[PDB]
């Protein structure tokens, strides 16, 4: 899961 | 927004919808391609190709479970195509490079047209 | 095998999936949460959830254009899951994390559920 | 397009  | 996002995501439901036309599961159209059959999802063949998009929005088209593709198209390089749309891979060879430049013009499938006319480019 | 790979091709076919969801589509099911209606595609819905996969491989349920959730089922996690599913964005909030984590849990979504409890244990 |  990333900071888009 | 404040959304995190999942990375794999994208990837993950391409291979599910993969699996389920391997399986021949909720398929819903066969393409048929010089007396070649491929079974298919509409819903993918529309988000790959500007020409099954514009079949499958038309009122009286959206509703056939069955597709010819004109007699030009070469059933190996609609195969190839139809393997892209689901995988992201492109099996390009010297051998069939023409007729896959030709299927995706015709499929209306720009960046494989772009990648085909560079390595063509590329050969002369 | 010896192919190319177009490193953006999931993620183009994912956003014309939901485009295509937004303009109704091609839509094949309604998913009913708490009298609140959500149309989709059930390709997507079983390439995204193991309960949906379960559903839409069972003989009988393959051929329903309605299913019906459980009513302890919150519409709003349903609804931000729905969105995930379609985008790989996951709208997380204080406000909806219980919601969302017990729907994801419903829905059989791994990732989902891994991020919520994650979550979860750093504001405990 | 990459190798993969
Ligand atoms: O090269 C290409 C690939 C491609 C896909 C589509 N698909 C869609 N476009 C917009 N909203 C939904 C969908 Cl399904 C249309 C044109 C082209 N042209
Ligand atoms: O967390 C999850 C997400 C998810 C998706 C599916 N989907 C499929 N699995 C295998 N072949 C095809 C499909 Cl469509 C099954 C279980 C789970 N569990
Ligand atoms: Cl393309
Ligand atoms: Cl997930």
């Amino acid at each position: 899961w990333v900071i888009p | 927004d404040s959304c995190i996002q999942f990375t794999r995501h994208a990837s993950d439901v391409l291979l599910n919808l993969n699996r389920l036309r391997s399986r021949d599961i909720l398929t819903d159209v066969v393409i048929v391609v010089s007396r070649e059959q491929f079974r298919a999802h509409k819903t993918v063949l529309m988000a790959c190709s500007g020409l099954f998009y514009s079949i499958f929005t038309d009122q009286l088209k959206c509703n056939l479970s069955v597709i010819n593709l004109d007699p030009e198209i070469n059933p190996e390089g609609f195969c190839i195509l139809l393997d892209f749309m689901y995988t992201s891979r492109l099996n390009l060879r010297e051998g069939n490079i023409m007729a896959v430049m030709a299927t995706a013009m015709y499929l209306q499938m720009e960046h494989v047209v772009d990648t085909c006319r560079k390595f063509i480019k590329a050969s002369e």
